[PDB]
């Protein structure tokens, strides 16, 4: 698998709008 | 020594798919067989003998619409895979050749080298094929190349035939199931705080169908050209010997030759042959067939509509699975009129 | 009898022969040689100055 680190930021607005 | 001054008037109106101009009729190469493994777990591990039978492929005539067409050609593969396969026992995931339009590499994020969002962008981008390994296509006799958007760089030498292991450097990469992802970031934030995150690539989808992802890799066993042309090595990818173009529903613009045969005297190097091809020529110009650019914004809205409308899903049998669902639909375009 | 299953009454049939027909080509060939139609026509031209 993949370990990303704890404050990882996936610039995708996911939960919501 | 008489001279004419020829003027003529030409008027013609020709389908955009039809058998003559060889806009149907293209051929590819698919899965016919799958057997099984005798005396081995079935559903523990399916990996077995696979056999591979190139096939020719028709058309029904005069489906305008380009993205009616490059629909028309999945409905294709899809009815053959339906007699032959189902027969012989291929898998439904595993139908081989499919054309679409994604960029699948859109969301795709490089430090997890998966696609984050968990959807591929359904935004049209540019018409491509996406191939399993073992199978491919040809466009050596059928002209649909160039509605396909694929034009061949050095186009004299011939055979244009893409394979599996043509489009080596891009694989579409796997989907990251939101869930599991939204879990561990609630589960693991919350808990350590008041008192490392994993991501899962998604092993299939929910009818069952599987996206046969390559173990240990976020990657898949599929190919799209589109992201071998742009992400991938120019010199090891199609970028060496394939180049992208405009798709154009006209399937490009012939010459026609006008010949009168016993009017004008031959031109300088014709021989007075009564053959029925050949004849000297006396004017050349294009077809009064021509493309006209097309362009609205609401392309994808507008595709949904017509599900409803059509009242049949024959051309999206397979709405669950993402990377076998049905194209998007282009925002711009062409439409072919006769002047 | 309508049918021949080969009953007692079909066992009167009579028979005639078939109506005499030759077939052959016509007289002196007139039929393979496209005289005188202007769709397709022979040519008796020079090789050079055609």
């Amino acid at each position: 698998r993949l370990r990303v680190e704890d404050d990882f930021n996936p610039v995708y607005p996911y939960g919501y709008a | 020594r008489w001279g004419g001054d020829l003027k003529t008037i030409l008027h013609t109106n020709m389908p955009n798919v039809n058998e003559y101009m060889f806009t149907s009729k293209f051929k590819a190469r698919v899965m016919v067989s799958r057997k099984h493994p005798e005396g081995v777990v079935e559903t523990d591990l399916s990996q077995d003998k696979l056999e591979y039978e190139w096939f020719e492929f028709t058309l029904p005539e005069g489906n305008f619409s380009e993205t009616m067409t490059i629909d028309l050609m999945n409905n294709a593969i899809l009815e053959n895979y339906l007699q032959v396969g189902r027969q012989n026992g291929v898998l439904e995931s595993d139908i081989g050749v499919k054309f679409d339009s994604r960029n699948f590499k859109l969301g795709w994020d490089p430090v997890t080298k998966l696609v984050m969002p968990g959807v591929y962008t359904y935004e049209a981008f540019h018409p491509d094929v996406v191939l399993l390994p073992g199978c491919g296509v040809d466009f050596t006799e059928s002209r649909l190349s160039n509605l396909l958007g694929i034009r061949k760089k050095q186009p004299f030498q011939e055979g244009f035939r893409i394979m599996y292991e043509d489009l080596e450097g891009g694989n579409i990469p796997a989907l990251l199931d939101v869930p599991k992802y939204l879990e561990s970031k609630k589960k693991v934030e919350d808990e350590t705080k008041n008192a490392k995150v994993e991501v899962l690539p998604i092993e299939k989808d929910e009818s069952g169908r599987s996206y046969n992802l390559i173990q240990g890799t976020h990657d898949t066993l599929y190919r799209s050209w589109y992201l071998s042309y742009t992400y991938g090595d120019p010199e090891k990818g199609v970028q060496s010997w394939t180049l992208l173009t405009t798709p154009d529903v006209t399937c490009g613009a012939e010459q026609v030759y006008w010949s009168l045969p016993d009017l004008m005297q031959d031109p300088v190097t014709f021989r007075s042959t009564q053959q029925v091809s050949n004849y000297p020529v006396v004017g050349a110009e294009l077809m009064p067939f021509r493309a006209k650019s097309f362009y609205n914004d609401l392309a994808v809205y507008s595709q949904l509509i017509r599900s409803y409308t059509s009242l049949t899903h024959v051309f999206n049998r397979f709405p669950d699975n993402q990377i076998l669902c049905r194209p998007p639909a282009p925002t711009i375009t062409t439409v072919s009129e006769n002047v | 009898g309508t049918s021949d299953n080969s009953s007692e009454i079909n066992l009167v049939q009579q028979s005639m022969p078939n109506r005499p027909n030759y077939i052959g080509f016509r007289d002196n060939f007139v039929g393979l040689m496209y005289y005188n139609s202007t769709g397709n026509m022979g040519v008796l031209a020079g090789q050079a100055s055609q």
